[PDB]
Formats: C-alpha cells, sequence, structure tokens
C-alpha cells in the first residue's frame, strides 16, 4: 500500500493489479509478476520517453501517479478517491487516469470517474458492458471488446460455408455476453446454432461429460464454437478425451495459442481454430526492463516485494528459511517473457500525451514551457473532442508497417485486430501456427493449413433441393429446408408447392416449362383402324365392281340409291383424320348418320312394294335433321379432353367433344326407328317377290338389326380415344355395308 | 459561504434540501426558496425532534442531522454530497442514510454517487422514471409515486367513461416525453390508442400554439385530450384554446394539478377539465411548530437568517426583523411536506428494526453494528417498513410502504373544474386513486349522463347484431360496421358468414338450416283446371266401361276384340290415376313410383293399339296378346332395373334468387324417362306405319277408321308436345304443369275415340 508520485506540470493516473486477489484477513497477498509488475514498468517506460522526446509536449513534463488495486472491486473503488479529492501529502489535480486491467475493476472506477469529468483509458478491459456509453460516459479502451471476437468467427463460418454449428459458453459475464453477440451476427449472415448450452463453475467431470455426450446425438454439426475461459478449457478437452470422436473447435481468446490448454489430449483438439489478440513485441522495452535494480529503482516500492517473491530470497532482515539474495543478480531473457498486452499499455499512455499536446497546441497558441489556463481541465472538450478523434502511428513499431494505427471509434473502443491460430501436426510434433489476420475483413491463407484440407469439414444443414423434381416445404426452423416431392405433371415452384398447370401440359426444366403440347389424334389407325379401312376399301372395290356391272346393264334407280349409301359409308372411315378440324368432325358425323339412314330406308319401299318420290322425300328429311344440329351452336372447335386424373402426357382431340356426344345419340334413335319398321313390314308382307329375293330381303333386315343392337353397348363403353374410337366406328360401319351388299349382290350373281 | 446544519448523535441522517434557488449564471445561489427549501427543512427538523423524544421508536439510539444544500444544481449537489462519505470511506462524522435532493437531476446524481459507496437514499420529492431503474440506481427509495402511476390513473379514468379515441399533448424535456411513452404503452392493453401525438417545445410561439390548436381541431371526432405539460405551458395552451374558441374535456397530469394560476385568465375554455393531483393532508403540529419560530429563537438553522431576510424586506442590521410578529400571517403548507416526515420516520423505523435484529441484549446501541452496511439495511429493513403514517388524521388511514422498485404507494386525487351558481370558478375533489378507481359521477354536472356526455369514440357502432361487417385493419381501438349482404349471414361477428346463398338468415343470423319449398300451392290457374281434368278422365273411363258391360252380351261386341278393349280401358284409367295423384308430396317411393307407372300406362295404350290394328291388317289372337304382354313387361323391367342403378334423385337451386326445390327423388327423372319415351315413341311410330297400310277392308262396322284416327291423333299430340316437354324441363314448376296436361290430353284423345262405339252400342 504505497503510491508512486513524481511532480510535474501534468500527471496521469494509474491503476494496476499489482497484488493478486487474496482471502482471509489480508485483502491482497502475493504480488503479480506479469500482470502487475511488468505492466507497471511499461507505463513508466512510456512516460519517460514522452518527456525525453521534444516532438511531443516539449515544455510540458508528464507526472506519474499509480495506485494499487489488488484485483478487488471494493479496494480499487476506494483508491480512486485520491484522483478526485484534489478537484474540489498535498493533494494535486489529476489530468487523467490510465489504469484498470480487470473488467469488474474498471467498471467501478468508471462509474466514479464519469461523475467528476475525468477521462479514463483502460489497457486490457475487454468487457462489453463498458461499451455502453450511457452508463459509462467517460471510458475508452486500447483493446477491442468481446463483440468483435464473435464477429470475426461469424465471418469465418461464412467464408468456410459453415451453417449448422454448435455453440457452447460458460457461466459469467464473458461466456454469457459473448455467446449473445455471436447469435446477433449469425442471424444476419445466416448461420443457425445447434444444441446451444453453457457450462458452470462446479468443475465436475460428470457435467462436462454430459455436455460432450450431448454433441454425440447431433452428428450434423462437427464444428463447435467456444466462448469459455481458459480455466475450464482444459477440462473439456480432458472430458472429450474419454469416448473420443471427430470435432472441429472454433475457440476464442480464452483458448488462444497457450500450450497449457492441451496436456496429453492433443488428438481431440486437432484441427482447432483459435483467436488471439495481435500484439507485436516491443524491442525497446526489453532492454529497459532488464536494466532495473533495487539499488536505484526507489520510485517503485513494489519492486522490492517482486524481487523477493520471484527469486525466493530476502534482501533485508533475511532469516535462515530464505537465503540472502546474491550480488550481481539481474533479470535475463532465459526466464523472462513479454506480457501479451505490453503494447496496449504503452499506447494508452501515448493517447493522453497526443491528446494533451493537441489541446495544449490549440488552447495555448504559440506557447511552451507549460500552458496558459491549463490549470482546470474540461472533460467534455478534452475527451469527447480531442481524445476520440486521434490518428497517430504506434510508437516503437518494430517494422513501421503503418497497419497498426492507434485510434478510437465512436464508442471509444480501440481498433480490433485478431490472429487466427491453427493447431496442426508438423514432423510428428503438435504446434500452433498463425494462418491469417482479422483487421476489418477476414483474410485467410489456404496453403497455410497443413494436414487439415484433406477433409474440409462443412457441417451444413438442409442441402439444397432440386426444384425440378421435388419442391420445398417449411420445416420447424426457417434456416433449414426440407425436400418434398410433388407430382411430375406440374410446373416448377421456386419455394412454394408446385402449382398445377392443368390438363395436357408437360413441364420441363424451365420454371414455366409446362405448355399445351396436344397430340393430333395419335396415329394408331395404321395399327388399329387400317384393317377395317382396308376391309372397307375392299368393300368399296366390290361396290365399284357392283356399280360398274349395274351401270352397264340398262333395265335388264333403286340400286344406285343403295350403292350411293355404301360408297358414302366407305369414306366415313377415311373421314376421321389425325388433323383436328371443327368442320370435318361435324361433317363426318353427319355423313355417317345420313348414309345409314338412306340405306336402311331403301328396303322400306321393297317391303311395301310415285314410290320413288316418297323415298326421296323421306331421305331428305333425315338429311335435314342432320344439318339442323350444325345450324345451332352445338358445333364448336375441338378441345383437349380434361383428363386431369389420368397421367397422360399429351391430349388428343378428334371428335370435337360435341359431335360424338350428340351424333351418336341422334344416329341410334334414327337407326332404331327405321330398323323396327322394316322388321315388322317384312313379317307382314307375304313374300311379294321371288323366293330368293324374299329370303334375301328378310335376312338383310335381321343382319342390320343384330349389328345395330350389338354396336349399341359399344357406343356407351367406347371410351373415345386415339385408337378405340376410330376402330369401333370403322368396325361397325364395315359390318353394315357388307350385310347390305352381301344380301343384294349375291342374288344377282347367282341369277 | 457553504454551511452545514449539524447535530451530534449516534446515527446521523443526511440532507440535500434546496434552500437556495439556482438563479442566473452570475449568482450560483441567490434567492432563498422558502416553500420548497425552508419549509421542508423545518419539517425534517420537527420530525427529528419528535422521533428523538418518543420512547417507542429506537428507544435508546439518538438521531443526528447533517443537512446541506443543493442550490438546484447537479455539480454543486455532488460537491456537497462528497462530504457525506468523507468519513465512511474507511472531526468528520459517519453518515448513514440521506433524504434525497428534492429534484430529478440532483437526486439522480446523488444516487449515482452513493450507489458505489453504499449509502441509502430516500428522496421525499422526486418523480422520475429513470430513478425507478434498479440497474443504475439500486440504492434509491422514495415516498412519492413515480410519474407512471398518474398514467395508470388517467388511463383508468378514461376507461371508466368509455373514452378510447384520445389526443395526447406532450412537453419538451422530462415529464413531457417519458410520460407519453408510458401512457401509450399502458393504453395499448386497455384498447386505447393516440390520435395526434403532438409535442410542444419549451420556447414555443403563440401563433405556433394557434397552429397546434388548429391541428388538434383537424380531427372532428376527438372531444377528449390528455395533457402532459408544465404549469405555464398549460396556461398558454388554455389561452390559445380560448382565443380559437376550442373546447375539449381536458385531462391533465400533475402539472396542471389544482393550481388556480394555470386556469386564471382563461376561464370558459377549461370548463369540465379533469385533473389529478398528488394526495396530501395538512399537518397541524408542523404548522404550529413553524409559526412558533422567529429569527432570535432558532440558531441550529444557518439559512434561517437568509429566509427571514428574503421573506420580510427588513434587515438584520437594525430593522423590522425584530418587531415582525409572524403570527396570524398568511401561510400555506407545501403539498410535499408530509412526504419529508414520512421519509424520516421510514428511516427511523429501518434503523430501529436493524438495532432490534442486531442488538437484542440492551437498549443501548451495541458495538456489533459498528461496520454499518447499506446493503443489508436496504434489502431487509428499508424496503420492509409497514407502519401508519405519523400525524395522520384519525378518520383516514395512511400506511408508508415501499415496493420492490423502492417507490412509494400511489394515491392521486382527481379534480374537476366547475361553474358555481353563486360563487366563482373553482376546483373540487370528486374521487381518489389509491388502489382502485372511484368517482362520484353525479357530482360532476358537465360530465353527467343528462348534460350531453361526450363519448368521443370516433367509431360508433349502431349496427344490428346481424348487420356487422367490421373487416378493416384501421386502428385497434375501434372499427366501422357495415350491414352484411342479404345473401350472407352474420354467424361470426368479425366476418359475415355466407353459409348459403339461397336461404335468408333469421334474426339470430345463425340458423343455416336451408330454405324449403312447397309443391302444394293450389290455385285457380295451375290447380283448379289440371286437377279436375285428371279426375274427370278416370271417371270417364268408369262411364265408358259401363256401356261395354251392358253391351258385352251383343253380337257386335263379339266381333271386336274384348281383350283389346279391356286393355285400352285399363291403360286409360292407369294413366289418368297417375296424373290425378301427381299433385302430392314427393318421397322415396311416391313421386318416383307415380312417374314410373305413367310410362308403363302410356306403353300399354300403344301396345293395345298395336294389337288392335295387326288383326285388321292381316284380315293366333292369343299370340298377339302374349307378345304385347311381354313387351310391356320387358319395358317395365328395364325401367324398374334403372331405378336402383341410375335413378338418383336430388336437385336444388341455391345461388340465383332461389331456394331448395320441392323434390325428393324425382329430380333426375328426365334422363330415366328418355329410355321409356324412346320406346313409347318407337311403338307409336310403328303403330302409325302399320295403320297406314291397314284399314284396307272396312269390316267390324268400319272400326278401322277409329283405329286410324287414334294413330293420326296420338302421334300428332306426342310430336307436338315433345318440344314443349324439353323446353319446360328447365323450370320444375313448368315441367310439372306440362306433364299433367300432356298425360290428360293423351288420355282424352283415346277416350274420345272410344266414345263413338259407346254411342252406337247405346243407340
Ligand atoms: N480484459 C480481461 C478479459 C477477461 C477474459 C479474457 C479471456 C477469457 C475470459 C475472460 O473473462 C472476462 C470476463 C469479462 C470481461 C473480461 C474478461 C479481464 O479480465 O477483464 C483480461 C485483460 C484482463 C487480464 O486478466 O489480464
Ligand atoms: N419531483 C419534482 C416533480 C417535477 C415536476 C412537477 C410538476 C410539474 C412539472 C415537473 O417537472 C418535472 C420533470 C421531471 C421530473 C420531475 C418534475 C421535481 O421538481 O423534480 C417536484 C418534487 C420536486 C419539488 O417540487 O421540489
Ligand atoms: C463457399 O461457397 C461459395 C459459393 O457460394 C464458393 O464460391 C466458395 O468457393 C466456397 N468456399 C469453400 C467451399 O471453402
Ligand atoms: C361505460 O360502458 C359500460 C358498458 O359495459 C356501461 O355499463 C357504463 O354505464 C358506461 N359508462 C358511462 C356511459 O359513463
Amino acid at each position: 500500500r504505497r503510491e508512486i508520485k513524481i511532480e510535474g506540470d501534468l500527471v496521469l493516473g494509474g491503476l494496476f493489479p499489482i497484488n493478486e486477489k487474496g482471502t482471509g484477513t489480508e485483502e491482497c497477498g502475493r504480488i503479480n509478476e506479469d500482470r502487475g509488475i511488468q505492466r507497471l514498468e511499461a507505463m513508466l517506460f512510456a512516460i519517460d520517453e514522452i518527456n525525453k522526446d521534444d516532438y511531443l509536449l516539449p515544455g510540458v513534463k508528464l507526472g506519474v501517479h499509480i495506485l494499487d488495486t489488488c484485483s478487488r472491486d471494493t479496494y480499487a473503488l476506494e483508491q480512486s478517491l485520491e484522483f478526485v479529492r484534489a478537484s474540489l501529502n498535498i493533494p494535486l489535480l489529476i489530468a487523467g487516469v490510465i489504469g484498470g486491467s480487470y473488467s469488474s475493476v474498471s467498471i467501478q472506477v468508471a462509474n466514479l470517474l464519469r461523475l467528476f469529468q475525468i477521462p479514463q483509458i483502460s489497457y486490457a478491459s475487454t468487457s462489453a458492458k463498458l461499451s455502453d456509453k450511457s452508463r459509462y460516459d467517460y471510458f475508452a479502451r486500447t483493446v477491442p471488446p468481446d463483440f468483435y471476437q464473435a464477429k470475426a468467427m461469424a465471418e469465418i463460418l461464412r467464408f468456410f460455408n459453415w451453417t449448422y454449428v454448435s455453440t457452447v459458453a460458460s457461466e459469467g459475464d464473458y461466456g454469457e455476453t459473448g455467446i449473445e453477440a455471436f447469435e446477433q451476427e449469425a442471424r444476419l449472415r445466416n448461420i443457425c446454432i445447434a444444441t446451444a448450452e453453457k457450462v458452470g463453475r462446479s468443475n465436475i467431470r460428470k457435467s462436462y461429460d454430459s455436455v460432450i455426450r450431448e454433441l454425440l446425438q447431433k452428428p450434423n454439426a462437427r464444428v463447435v464454437v467456444l466462448f469459455m475461459r481458459s480455466d475450464d478449457s482444459r477440462e473439456l478437452i480432458a472430458a472429450a478425451s474419454r469416448a473420443n470422436a471427430s470435432f472441429t473447435w472454433v475457440a476464442s481468446d480464452g483458448w488462444g495459442a497457450q500450450e497449457s490448454i492441451i496436456k496429453g489430449s492433443e488428438h481431440v483438439a486437432y484441427g482447432a481454430i483459435t483467436l488471439e489478440l495481435a500484439s507485436q513485441p516491443v524491442r525497446q522495452f526489453d532492454r529497459y526492463f532488464q536494466s532495473l535494480n533495487p539499488y536505484n529503482n526507489h520510485r517503485n516500492p513494489w519492486f522490492r516485494d517482486f524481487w523477493e517473491q520471484k527469486f525466493q530470497c530476502s534482501l533485508q532482515n533475511k532469516r535462515n528459511h530464505r537465503r540472502v539474495c546474491d550480488k550481481h543478480l539481474a533479470i535475463d531473457s532465459s526466464n523472462y517473457e513479454q506480457e501479451s498486452k505490453i503494447m496496449f499499455v504503452v499506447n494508452a499512455v501515448y493517447a493522453m500525451a497526443h491528446a494533451l499536446h493537441k489541446m495544449q497546441r490549440t488552447l495555448c497558441p504559440n506557447t511552451t514551457k507549460l500552458c496558459d489556463a491549463m490549470k482546470i481541465l474540461d472533460g467534455k472538450k478534452l475527451y469527447k473532442d480531442y481524445l476520440l478523434k486521434i490518428n497517430f502511428t504506434a510508437p516503437f513499431n518494430p517494422n513501421k508497417d503503418a497497419d497498426s494505427i492507434v485510434k478510437f471509434d465512436t464508442f471509444g473502443d480501440g481498433m480490433g485486430r485478431y490472429n487466427v491460430f491453427n493447431f496442426q501436426n508438423v514432423g510428428g510434433k503438435y504446434s500452433y501456427l498463425k494462418v491469417g489476420h482479422w483487421a476489418e475483413t477476414l483474410s485467410l491463407d489456404v496453403n497455410s493449413i497443413h494436414w487439415s484440407r484433406n477433409s474440409v469439414p462443412t457441417s451444413q444443414c438442409s442441402d439444397p433441393c432440386a426444384p425440378n423434381e421435388m419442391k420445398n416445404m417449411q420445416p420447424g426452423d426457417v434456416c433449414c429446408w426440407i425436400c418434398i416431392p410433388c407430382e411430375p405433371y406440374e410446373y416448377l415452384a421456386d419455394e412454394f408447392t408446385c402449382m398445377d398447370c392443368g390438363s395436357g401440359q408437360w413441364p420441363t426444366a424451365d420454371l414455366t416449362g409446362c405448355y399445351d403440347l396436344p397430340e393430333d389424334y395419335i396415329r394408331w389407325e395404321d395399327a388399329w383402324a387400317i384393317g377395317p379401312v382396308t376391309i372397307a376399301c375392299l368393300g368399296f372395290m366390290c361396290t365399284c365392281m357392283v356399280v360398274t356391272v349395274f351401270i352397264k346393264h340398262n333395265n335388264t334407280e333403286l340400286c344406285y340409291i343403295l350403292l350411293f349409301g355404301v360408297g358414302l359409308s366407305y369414306c366415313m372411315t377415311f373421314f376421321f383424320i389425325a388433323k383436328p378440324s371443327p368442320v370435318i368432325c361435324a361433317l363426318r358425323r353427319l355423313g355417317l348418320g345420313s348414309s345409314f339412314a338412306i340405306c336402311y330406308s331403301a328396303l322400306l319401299t321393297k317391303t311395301n312394294c310415285s314410290p320413288s318420290s316418297q323415298v326421296f322425300i323421306c331421305l331428305g328429311l333425315i338429311l335435314v335433321q342432320i344439318v339442323m344440329v350444325s345450324v345451332w351452336l352445338i358445333l364448336e372447335a375441338p378441345g383437349t379432353r380434361r383428363y386431369t386424373l389420368a397421367e397422360k402426357r399429351e391430349t388428343v382431340i378428334l371428335k370435337c367433344n360435341v359431335k360424338d356426344s350428340s351424333m351418336l345419340i341422334s344416329l341410334t334413335y334414327d337407326v332404331i326407328l327405321v330398323i323396327l319398321c322394316t322388321v315388322y313390314a317384312f313379317k307382314t308382307r307375304k313374300c311379294p317377290e321371288n323366293f330368293n329375293e324374299a329370303k334375301f330381303i328378310g335376312f338383310t333386315m335381321y343382319t342390320t338389326c343384330i349389328i345395330w343392337l350389338a354396336f349399341l353397348p359399344i357406343f356407351y363403353v367406347t371410351s373415345s380415344d386415339y385408337r378405340v374410337q376410330t376402330t369401333t366406328m370403322c368396325i361397325s360401319v364395315s359390318l353394315s355395308g357388307f350385310v347390305v351388299l352381301g344380301c343384294l349382290f349375291a342374288p344377282k350373281v347367282h341369277i | 459561504a457553504k454551511k452545514v446544519l449539524t447535530l451530534e448523535g449516534d446515527l446521523v441522517l443526511g440532507g440535500l434540501f434546496p434552500v437556495h434557488q439556482k438563479g442566473g449564471p452570475a449568482e450560483d445561489c441567490g434567492p432563498v426558496n422558502e416553500h420548497r427549501g425552508i419549509q421542508r427543512l423545518e419539517a425534517m427538523l420537527f420530525a427529528l425532534d419528535r422521533i428523538n423524544r418518543d420512547p417507542h421508536l429506537l428507544p435508546g439510539v439518538r438521531l443526528g442531522a447533517h443537512i446541506l444544500d443543493s442550490c438546484s444544481k447537479d455539480t454543486h449537489a455532488l460537491e456537497q454530497a462528497l462530504d457525506f462519505v468523507r468519513a465512511s470511506l474507511s472531526a468528520p462524522t459517519a453518515i448513514t442514510g440521506v433524504i434525497g435532493g428534492s429534484y430529478s437531476d440532483v437526486s439522480i446524481q446523488v444516487a449515482n454517487l452513493l450507489r458505489l459507496f453504499q449509502i441509502p437514499q430516500i428522496s421525499y420529492a422526486s418523480t422520475s422514471a429513470k430513478l425507478s431503474d434498479k440497474s443504475r440506481y439500486d440504492y434509491f427509495a422514495r415516498t412519492v409515486p413515480p410519474d407512471f402511476f398518474q398514467a395508470k390513473a388517467m388511463a383508468e379514468i378514461l376507461r371508466f367513461f368509455n373514452w378510447t379515441y384520445v389526443s395526447t399533448v406532450a412537453s419538451e424535456g422530462d415529464y413531457g416525453e417519458t410520460g407519453i411513452e408510458a401512457f401509450e404503452l399502458e393504453a395499448r392493453a386497455r384498447n386505447i390508442c393516440v390520435a395526434t401525438s403532438e409535442k410542444v417545445g419549451r420556447a414555443m410561439s403563440r401563433a405556433a400554439f394557434e397552429g397546434v390548436v388548429r391541428a388538434l381541431l383537424q380531427k372532428p371526432s376527438a372531444r377528449v385530450a390528455v395533457l402532459f405539460t408544465r404549469s405555464e405551458d398549460a396556461r398558454e395552451l388554455l389561452a390559445a384554446s380560448q382565443r380559437l374558441n376550442a373546447s375539449f374535456t381536458w385531462v391533465a397530469s400533475d402539472g396542471w394539478g389544482a393550481l388556480e394560476s394555470v386556469v386564471a385568465g382563461s376561464e370558459g375554455a377549461a370548463e369540465g377539465a379533469i385533473t389529478i393531483e398528488l394526495a396530501s393532508y395538512p399537518i397541524s403540529d408542523f404548522a404550529s411548530y413553524f409559526q412558533s419560530l422567529d429569527p432570535w429563537n432558532n440558531s441550529r438553522n444557518p439559512w434561517f437568517r437568509e429566509f427571514w431576510e428574503q421573506r420580510f424586506r427588513c434587515s438584520f442590521r437594525q430593522r423590522d426583523c425584530a418587531a415582525h410578529s409572524l403570527r396570524a400571517v398568511p401561510f400555506e403548507q407545501e403539498s410535499k411536506i408530509m412526504f419529508v416526515v414520512n421519509a424520516v420516520y421510514a428511516m427511523a423505523h429501518a434503523l430501529h428494526n436493524m438495532h432490534r435484529a442486531l442488538c437484542p441484549n440492551t437498549t443501548r446501541l451495541c458495538d456489533a453494528m459498528r461496520p454499518v452496511n447499506g446493503r443489508r439495511l436496504y434489502k431487509d429493513f428499508v424496503l420492509n417498513v409497514k407502519f401508519d403514517a405519523p400525524f395522520r388524521p384519525a378518520d383516514t388511514h395512511n400506511e408508508v410502504r415501499f415496493d420492490r422498485f423502492g417507490d412509494g404507494i400511489g394515491r392521486y386525487n382527481i379534480f374537476t373544474y366547475l361553474r358555481a351558481g353563486s360563487g366563482r370558478y373553482r376546483y373540487q375533489k370528486v374521487g381518489y386513486w389509491a388502489e382502485g378507481l372511484t368517482l362520484d359521477t353525479s357530482l360532476i354536472p358537465w360530465a353527467s349522463p343528462s348534460a350531453g356526455p361526450l363519448p368521443a369514440s370516433r367509431c360508433s357502432e349502431p349496427c344490428l347484431q346481424n348487420e356487422v361487417k367490421s373487416v378493416q385493419p384501421g386502428e385497434v381501438c375501434c372499427w366501422l360496421c357495415i350491414p352484411c349482404q342479404p345473401y350472407e349471414y352474420r354467424l361470426d361477428e368479425f366476418t359475415c358468414a355466407d353459409c348459403g346463398l339461397g336461404y335468408w338468415p333469421n334474426a339470430s343470423l345463425t340458423g343455416c338450416f336451408a330454405l324449403p319449398q312447397e309443391y302444394i300451392r293450389w290455385g285457380d290457374a295451375w290447380a283448379v283446371g289440371p286437377v279436375t281434368i285428371a279426375c274427370l278422365g278416370a271417371l270417364a273411363t268408369l262411364f265408358v266401361l259401363g256401356v261395354f258391360v251392358r253391351h258385352n252380351a251383343t253380337p257386335v261386341v263379339k266381333a271386336s276384340g274384348r281383350e283389346l278393349c279391356y286393355i285400352l280401358l285399363g291403360g286409360v284409367f292407369l294413366c289418368y290415376c297417375m296424373t290425378f295423384i301427381f299433385i302430392a308430396k314427393p318421397s322415396t317411393a311416391v313421386c318416383t313410383l307415380r312417374r314410373l307407372g305413367l310410362g308403363t300406362a302410356f306403353s300399354v295404350c300403344y301396345s293395345a293399339l298395336l294389337t288392335k290394328t295387326n288383326r285388321i291388317a292381316r284380315i293366333s289372337p292369343a299370340s298377339q296378346v302374349a307378345i304385347c304382354l311381354a313387351l310391356i313387361s320387358g319395358q317395365l323391367l328395364i325401367v324398374v332395373a334403372w331405378l336402383v342403378v341410375e335413378a338418383p334423385g336430388t336437385g336444388k337451386e341455391t345461388a340465383p334468387e332461389r331456394r331448395e326445390v320441392v323434390t325428393l327423388r324425382c329430380n333426375h327423372r328426365d334422363a330415366s324417362m328418355l329410355g321409356s319415351l324412346a320406346y313409347n315413341v318407337l311403338l307409336i311410330a310403328l303403330c302409325t306405319l302399320y295403320a297406314f297400310k291397314t284399314r284396307k277392308c272396312p269390316e267390324n262396322f268400319n272400326e278401322a277408321k277409329f283405329i286410324g284416327f287414334t294413330m293420326y291423333t296420338t302421334c300428332i299430340i306426342w310430336l307436338a308436345f315433345l318440344p314443349i316437354f324439353y323446353v319446360t324441363s328447365s323450370d320444375y314448376r313448368v315441367q310439372t304443369t306440362t306433364m299433367c296436361v300432356s298425360v290428360s290430353l293423351s288420355g282424352s284423345v283415346v277416350l274420345g275415340c272410344l266414345f263413338a262405339p259407346k254411342l252406337h252400342i247405346i243407340l
């Protein structure tokens, strides 16, 4: 409990964790060799250089005032009253405070200092709570917060195309706040978490083993995002050693590049990506620090205590338990290492020096050897104006690459530069090697990855579907999508269910590929209807021969009328053509019905035995009825059948959908009436002709009646298609023509 | 010169009473505030004197006072409050407990300073929402309600009068911005939303006020406005409203309160205004103890001299500052005086409870509590005080309690602005809001049921329960109502449910039970004649057969076919009977059976005609009868089979101006009757063709002429009626009428032809 103090025009405050936190009666016990002592001389070294150099505050001497905090909230808070007691041992005003290595310690000091308008810059505080300027108006950091660590790993997953990931955390401010930041960044970049959970401080292997087992049940995620401290980091690796599996670890600053994390379990941690803060070593500081001895370092009171603890020797009042310190003893590089945050401490000291120099230059134009009116200091002008807007190169830069520029953002947070460390096996010996950097955009070296590019783990949920054959549905989580197959005869849907085009459309690779591709009465007539047509053609040839001999004979008109009906029926089969037409279909139906009517009515005159005029008049009535349908709006253009239920690629329309429906009913009614009259008339007549003629006339009547009766069920069960519809019509008309010609030509041939 | 009011005691209590006014920039602490600084300081002094003497509250421990000033400033308040912890960080005296800064910024700064140093604070007068946040101020308590409890009171009073469409007026800075957000959020649950969330700045022009009043007037259906403004802002707003002749049922926050100066100069435009003020009562003991003080009596107060010099224009050199009575002088007690003594007594109760729970050995303050900690006191004793308020009226009951957020209980007195019959304009109390709302509705004449109350709903819904179609996003507060279409029903209040287009919904708008129809609507046109003809046809058959029976034993009848005559008579009776019974209620086996029999009956007549002309044309008789019987049986069997298979009966027109048709199973009989009609037509056509070649021999008393007449008549009637039947099939009513006429006409023609043989037999 002492205080470094050096008189000067301006003095900078100091708060360092010189003594580690203790318990019992003593508030703080052993001295901190690295966090406290090493950072103590770094600020003293930096402040000494400022005075020596004439390019920064030439006529202004910067003082020093450092107070121990012992890593305790209550003790550090009560030690900050000295910096404010003189703003109302002679008290002296404090220009600013450069201290605070623990987030809890800095929070307590920031709350007290913000009320009294005293700017403060911390050198290691990475808490996200201090980023809320509403609660802490006057606070700045030379180190990035924990927000950027989540952002850096968020871009890592996007760069490696990792979407299905598992996140873990730890109890405390670090684990809880860090894991929340990752979720916000992942939402914008489209990364979904899996089995997210947190671990406690119970330090029980049973709980840790349960966490490891909880990763086993989810094998789609082989990458684990770590937001836990170094204390329990080794425990999880040790826990993961039992029942080992394959996992990829994406850790944070807690793991870092420290080799103490892995101890005999370097197989489960293989191929792990860890983030560590970038910190170049300071060459000048090493020479300065090694030249410190208790003989001349009277300013630092804690130096004597540090020497006793580090060397386990006593300088004054040495007892027999502890040997007296040997002479000519100095610290050397054999057992000395640089603290990871030395450059941050130096930058913090330079931040006020540059800010004070700028404020001195402006508020004291053409002045030196102290200032004018720089006795009372305004926090708002110095901090919010002349401290947040700072851009100067990092002092003592080993390479002067100019990439490291000390500046403060809108919230006062320092620039965020991180290092991506990859864990790999080289020469059979595991080691850490940096494989990239993260200033503002993630940069990675693919070639720098060794023995880990063989697999390139992905851990991706919902591998994209192919909309051509299966559609997409919404699962329980929006991020993942499931493949659902839809029926093949509907067009592609981008994200929704496949909408149905209708009937007769065949979708293709295009999204709107489905279109009307109707068939034109698919040519099954060559296989099916050709036979009846060839038979009909043979009948037509026989009819032509029958006509030729009848024409040659001159009374050796009734035969011509009967022959005309047979000839008209012959072309009925050829009337049906694959080419669609709204007039040919109507004409073919009317012609077929008319031909049957005249042929059937021809035998009516023979049974009754002037008569020619009546037959012609009766024939005209049948023709008038046939053309009566075409007069109305019954006729229409052919259209594809609505066979939505049937899985037919193409639709064929040949009957116009209005002709066969109406003509078949009309033709059947007309045929039935004439057939019934002829049958009754034949029986009533007492054979008013030759014996052969009477038998032939009677036999012909039964043949047409039997054929018409047999064809009646065929019409109902035709199921009009490209083949059955044409075959049924051709077969039925062929039988009627042959029967009429068979019973007429045969009696003439015999006689 | 800074001065401190200090008293020696075992436990000392801090103080930050703003005795000195802020003043201008030149004078940091100029005028002395007597109403808010001196009066409250004397109230605390009286409370401390009373608590010291009374042997029931910390009986042994004596309480001291360390009272400072804030000068209505934040930095000065922090500088003065630094002296509180100058002894408790480890002659200066340890200070435990302070009584707040009597402001918002001052109290916030003091709480922020004392949170880290563990010193409890109980502000007697501080109403802010920031201080209610425990994350930043976890050691702050107050005996006054926060600024969001009056929002609860105003929302509740708006709900009581069924007012939901309101316009909010805000103010610049604190008390005008935070209150609006809390009021809106609380009104979201109560289905109340803003209309014009207009804000008024601190330096806001008069013509600008007129423009804002016109902006308020832009909404026609907004007769109620809630005001969150300061006193002078409200005064200017009422002045502008009076100039523009705009009247509203003003609702105001604590800023208006019951102050007469706010309404003074703007009477007439503020009638019916509703205002709420913090509940408080005068203290007789403090009033007697403040009036029992003159400058030469009290020394303990350093600022008492300045208060005396400010209040009376005399001077302490030599002047009236020694002859001034101060007795029977116009004096008024500040509203927030009881809060100071309540806070002091709460601190005393907390300290007494701590001493009892930590030093139970002797009444003397034990040494075990030497390390005083604010955390334990605040968590256990400060926040768990439940005691009757000191000096409370006997009739009323008051208890000082703190909530989980450190805020005191809320009690607001609602005020109304009246028109006295003989007196001037003045305020009154009509209710209070402690835990539940209560008002005297009949007390207010303006806001009375008879004096034209203003709902100001802006979405009045006088639509009937069956005529609501409120389908519009609009505002969640209310929506417009539209009557539903007659074709639809109001089954659901939100959306009209068009369950059926045919039936008209009933009064309840839930009976979607369809609309029937009747086929028994007898009338002079379609029932008087058609029914008589069908009945007459059956009767005519009875008369015809009577002649035949009497003429049966006659040589003439022997030549004619007896079976043919009987078959024809039976067919005529059968067809007439079906037509007569056709006017009946349809069912599964009534309408379908009747129409099926009619087809068979018609075919019987055709069969009878066929067997009556074949014999004449030929010139075994049993063969013709058997053939005709087989044809009739075959036709009936084909029809009968079709009933089970392809005779489905259903039909109703619902969409176009129609209800369910009056039919059970004879709805699709047209398709079924097509086969029967085709067979009947073919039989009729065959008979006509045979009759053409028949009648060659005029035998049987020229009976062939009668047969030929029937063929030329029945076929002509059937052919003529065929287009009518197809046309009439579109409408069920027309089809039924035509069917009965056609059946009767066919029977009449057959009956008429057979009349001639009857006449010859009779004569
Ligand atoms: N700034 C640190 C970061 C610290 C931390 C770092 C890594 C892993 C866990 C972890 O725990 C938390 C939790 C909350 C806030 C900060 C941390 C600090 O301790 O405050 C670190 C510079 C201080 C030092 O020990 O040198
Ligand atoms: N707490 C009060 C209330 C005050 C206030 C009261 C009425 C109208 C306007 C108004 O302005 C605001 C704005 C924000 C918060 C509080 C207030 C204060 O002055 O802070 C008042 C007890 C203090 C006293 O009268 O000594
Ligand atoms: C990630 O996916 C992109 C395409 O979206 C591709 O260009 C890139 O090469 C991928 N990166 C990998 C596989 O590492
Ligand atoms: C408010 O509406 C309710 C309806 O539930 C009614 O009972 C009450 O009387 C109304 N209050 C008025 C009109 O002041």
